[PDB]
């Protein structure tokens, strides 16, 4: 609204868990550069109080600062002129229940800002406006039932006087769907599925009409075989991108359910889709459909970048993006044109590439998955070679740090029934490291990428997976939190590594900035949990448990430990 | 199945050899309770016109409440 | 033992909870200093992933450290050469139950080194010795039983070949006795009780010899109507210290139960009381009650300082401690005698004063507790104007940096029965912050003594109680953490600020000091808790909840949340 | 009752103004059962036996185990 373009225009503030409406998740502060980060000490702490990861980052709006954990979903408010001193804290009463039907941790992504409102949603399927000054609750209403194994864990994202939201579950066969509500009211605008007829979907007149082969009208219900699209998953929980000039929004719809393909033949549309949609009457002006028919827990709900740069020397309005599948994209924003999908490692073996002129990928059956049969060494993983986490774009060099996994996996469905509020996945899986790592035991890596062509800069290996993303700041440097426990800086033009500290515990969010009275400050979450650190959280250590999870982050364990907090450092 | 061969434009799927081009009948038939399948829908149906009762319920007055019937 | 010897005789590392055996809890490390300390700054930090207070401080024995936490009281053993990898760590597997029978939060307040061992317990009542290097269970033993409310939460204590544990629980109406065990083998050597015949206290022939009026023989039954001292409490949970050369070991024996006064006539010996026992033996040299007949909960377990001073010019060997009741106590180490008897604040009125010939508290009638009636404004409270803090001593100026509380209360106490596992409190109070107070708001103070006067240098105040102690090293600094989140350091000459830092959560142990390759740090825990913290972290909104310490501190919320873990500064 | 009266050296105990001397027979009385104030002592001896039992099946052994029995 008026107010979220005040803060986004104001220096040194961050209103916008992505970084700006572009989601580029960089900034413009120079004080901290090259050649003072090896200065830079811990400025102060605050513990959340609670366990289990903690993903997303803080949000800075004037000289407040409001801070979300893991569920139960609490939510602190600070003025940043005395961090020792909590303003007003929102503390939900919910059902230890909610618990059960979150697939992945019970985590949280963060907050959101508008119209002199924070924006905060609760796991059990509640959203609410409250005074940005006060904590005073303006409304709250219902977007997702854990009854049907429907939970929130994604940030809001709010561009004029609106509020998308959508609800978490595929792995229980939730139909997903993008929910648009009222900034000063709560009620509900319109919902757009990712299954299901056109009118449910909502598409446009010219949906598709610049690519006419990505497919058009009446596919959410004819690439389904009967009814199976009712439970066809499809749900958003990733990050959004919005273009005021062309009033669209994009954002990538996840998996289809159940993990198990032969128990849904069929394309599964309009899951794994990259959209552009009308933001004020939520109708798609474009859609492609990146994965037709996952055979294996690819969710497309990765963040979307928009960036303006020259292709072939013409400037065109562009839209990036690395998917769990190991591709990275660039579309054009206007018309959903292709013109960049290339392997961000050379390990991808599910495709043998993707075809630009039939705009699908061509599928190696080595890789495939399917009945009655164990597929081995397929990569990447269903964990991705790239997951939540938040990248970052220096407009300067024109460069995208993406934190990808290096992860692979052996996978066989079995057969199993639906009933609605329990796990609908059928699937076993084993993880481990990909073939590229120096040792061939490493799962991360922070690679810089040209999005107009899809080329590597430089590569950085980490032991564990880079699942929290990177932060740009113009003073040159890409910053990230590991798993196992450090916040690190590094040098935008080779990643080499500048400075380091040992939090608490490993960072599973994406590290951000802020100025107050005239210094620059970095923040980041701490508290390891999400998809990897379930064998930790929880306890387990069936290396099957956790969805696979388990075997592969094992050692996890003799690193960190769980945390919950905000650890925030300056010059 | 390599996802070239498309029956028309957005719909490239095909059976893997030995697997059933149609699923209902087939030793993967899924065999869906209906009733099952309906559920979410019930659950939003149900879900907006308590909300609706809400936001309805405080613009008349000017203080929001959650608890409605 | 030998090997306990060597590391006490090793600069920089920390084998002693208290810092040594006389437990003055200081340090020769002057790297930092007066001069320097502005630019300590953060080192590195370590979540124990538990939440709950984090009472204690970590161990540094060669290139190792050993940091513990609350319930479940797991283990972290990391080589100091890389913080960032857990060498071993021991996890118990407890019962849940155990819990429930603790009064004041599931604290630990610490490890113990002894030939080249951990010596550790467990909430409930295992006590360990694992081998240091690679953790391997040597002995296990159990020394309390939480089905008759009895459980371990003080750090052990090891001299020679022996480790010293006490058990919890004269809220449950637990008897106490401390407990003597081979560090080589776990096999019990003795066990003293607080209340019993004077077998089972365990007096030498020459018991209190040279203060015969401070009572000798049969008063552990005679002071007891019938077999009330059976669950008479006495239970010793605080501290110890050992003089080498008189072989002696000294501490404090609890509160007799139950809190209500009118159930149990008598002195109630030999609770409340300051001993000198052999440690070998275990019998007692000397014995002094500070609070005969406890009507307020004053449970005598805090701190034991041993000094080398001149007192009227000559060289004496002294014992110190402040009481809960609100006495800073003087004695000769020797043959008990009494040198020093003064209030730690005006504010104090359960006793006119204590009378050096008799020995005796000079009770205030108007302060007193008693069935029904209400008494009010009573100081110190029941929390005391001392907890279990541990404090520093400079050896230079020969000063006492105390952690005290500023806080009274109101009591009426109830009737109630008595059953083997359940509480037996009876009494209902209210507490409040004291009256001298700059702002009548304050409940802490850091306050600067001389033992041999009693009498108090310099006082800097607290919004909050000044609950886990202060450290002092050479540097001339008194180091503490605080209830709100910082950790500071003071100009031991006047208490001035010279810096601070905000922690994840308030703090409720005490500092400690290592060297590592010549570098100086400190170090301390953060998760705030103990009996101050209950209404925050049980989530209490009863004032009344929490034995009155709900009321008290029911603005510590809006300061910090739970944490749990350690962070570590340096230059 | 003001800690100086002394009937013996380290007994200076008295009743309060208004209360009994002895608390049995009063409404004070606490009536006490007998065999819950034996409970810490069975406990005692049971877990003493307990851990002779861990040592000694140790001490021969060479190896220590503490589900001993
Ligand atoms: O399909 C879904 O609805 C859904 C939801 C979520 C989630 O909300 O956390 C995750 C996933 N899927 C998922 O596939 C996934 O790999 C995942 C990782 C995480 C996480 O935060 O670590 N969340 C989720
Ligand atoms: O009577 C006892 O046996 C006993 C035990 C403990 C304990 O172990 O924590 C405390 C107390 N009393 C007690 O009176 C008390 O004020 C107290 C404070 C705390 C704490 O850790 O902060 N523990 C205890
Ligand atoms: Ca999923
Ligand atoms: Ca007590």
């Amino acid at each position: 609204d008026a107010d979220l373009d005040k803060q986004v225009n104001t220096a040194g503030a961050w209103p916008i868990a992505t970084g700006g409406y572009y989601s580029q998740h960089n900034s413009p502060l120079a004080q901290i550069n090259k050649s003072n980060v090896k200065n830079v000490k811990a400025a102060w702490s605050f513990s959340t109080g609670v366990l289990n990861g903690h993903e997303g980052a803080p949000l800075v709006i004037g000289d407040m600062m409001y801070v979300h954990s893991a569920f139960p979903n609490n939510t602190y408010a600070l003025n940043l002129n005395d961090p020792g001193k909590i303003v007003w804290q929102h503390k939900p009463k919910q059902d230890a229940s909610t618990k059960a039907v979150m697939c992945c941790d019970v985590v949280d992504r963060g907050l959101a800002y508008g119209a002199g409102q924070i924006v905060k949603k609760q796991a059990n399927g509640h959203l609410l406006a409250l005074d940005a000054k006060t904590g005073k609750i303006n409304w709250e209403v219902e977007v997702c039932d854990p009854k049907v194994g429907s939970t929130l864990t994604q940030a809001p994202f709010v561009a004029k006087d609106t509020v998308l939201m959508g609800c978490s579950g595929a792995e229980l066969g939730v139909r997903g769907a993008v929910n648009a509500f009222d900034l000063k009211t709560g009620e509900l605008k319109w919902r757009a599925f990712a299954t299901g007829s056109d009118d449910s979907v909502r598409l446009a007149k010219d949906f598709n009409s610049a690519n006419p082969h990505y497919g058009q009208f009446g596919l959410g219900t004819k690439t389904w075989e009967g009814d199976a699209w009712k439970i066809g998953g499809g749900t958003n929980w990733g990050w959004y991108a919005y273009d005021p000039k062309l009033n669209l929004f994009y954002y990538g719809s996840g998996n289809p359910a159940p993990w198990n393909e032969t128990m849904r033949p069929g394309d599964n549309k309009w899951t794994m889709t990259i959209w552009g949609r009308d933001l004020d009457t939520g109708m798609a002006k474009w859609g492609y459909q990146k994965t037709p028919h996952d055979e294996w827990d690819f969710a497309g709900v990765n963040q979307m970048v928009l960036t303006d740069q020259p292709v072939n020397g013409k400037m065109t309005p562009l839209l990036s993006h690395i998917d769990r599948n190991g591709i990275l994209y660039t579309l054009n924003r206007e018309n959903g044109n292709l013109i960049v999908a290339e392997k961000v490692d050379p390990a991808v073996n599910v495709f043998k590439k993707v075809d630009l002129k039939t705009g699908t990928p061509v599928r190696d059956p080595e890789f495939a998955t399917r009945m009655d049969h164990k597929g081995t060494n397929i990569c990447p993983s269903a964990m991705g070679f790239h997951n939540q986490g938040v990248d970052s774009y220096d407009p300067e060099s024109r460069t995208l740090y993406a934190g990808l996994n290096h992860i692979c996996m052996d996978w066989e469905p079995f057969m199993l029934p639906y009933r609605a509020g329990q796990f609908f996945v059928g699937a076993t899986l084993a993880m481990y490291p990909g073939p590229n790592g120096p040792t061939k035991k490493e799962m991360g890596q922070i690679r810089a990428f040209d999005l107009t062509t899809g080329k590597a800069k430089w590569t950085k290996w980490e032991k564990f997976a880079a699942w929290g993303g990177t932060l740009y700041t113009k003073g040159g440097l890409v910053w990230y939190a590991t798993l196992d426990g450090y916040l690190k800086a590094l040098d935008n033009k080779d990643g080499k590594e500048l400075w380091n500290f040992k939090m608490p515990s490993g960072g599973i969010g994406s590290p951000m900035t802020y100025s107050f009275k005239g210094k620059q400050y970095i923040g980041s979450m701490y508290g390891v949990g999400g998809w990897p650190g379930v064998g930790l959280v929880f306890d387990l250590t069936d290396p099957s448990a956790g969805l696979g999870a388990v075997g592969a982050f094992r050692e996890l364990q003799n690193h960190t430990q769980m945390g919950g907090g905000l650890m925030v450092f300056s010059l | 199945y390599d996802g070239q061969n498309c029956k028309e434009p957005g719909n490239c799927w095909e059976n893997k050899p030995g697997y059933p081009e149609k699923i209902a009948g087939s030793k993967y038939d899924p065999k869906h309770d209906p009733v099952e399948l309906n559920k979410q829908e019930e659950s939003i149906k149900a879900m907006d016109a308590r909300n609706a009762k809400r936001i309805a319920n405080a613009k008349s007055s000017g203080n929001f409440v959650f608890d409605v019937k």
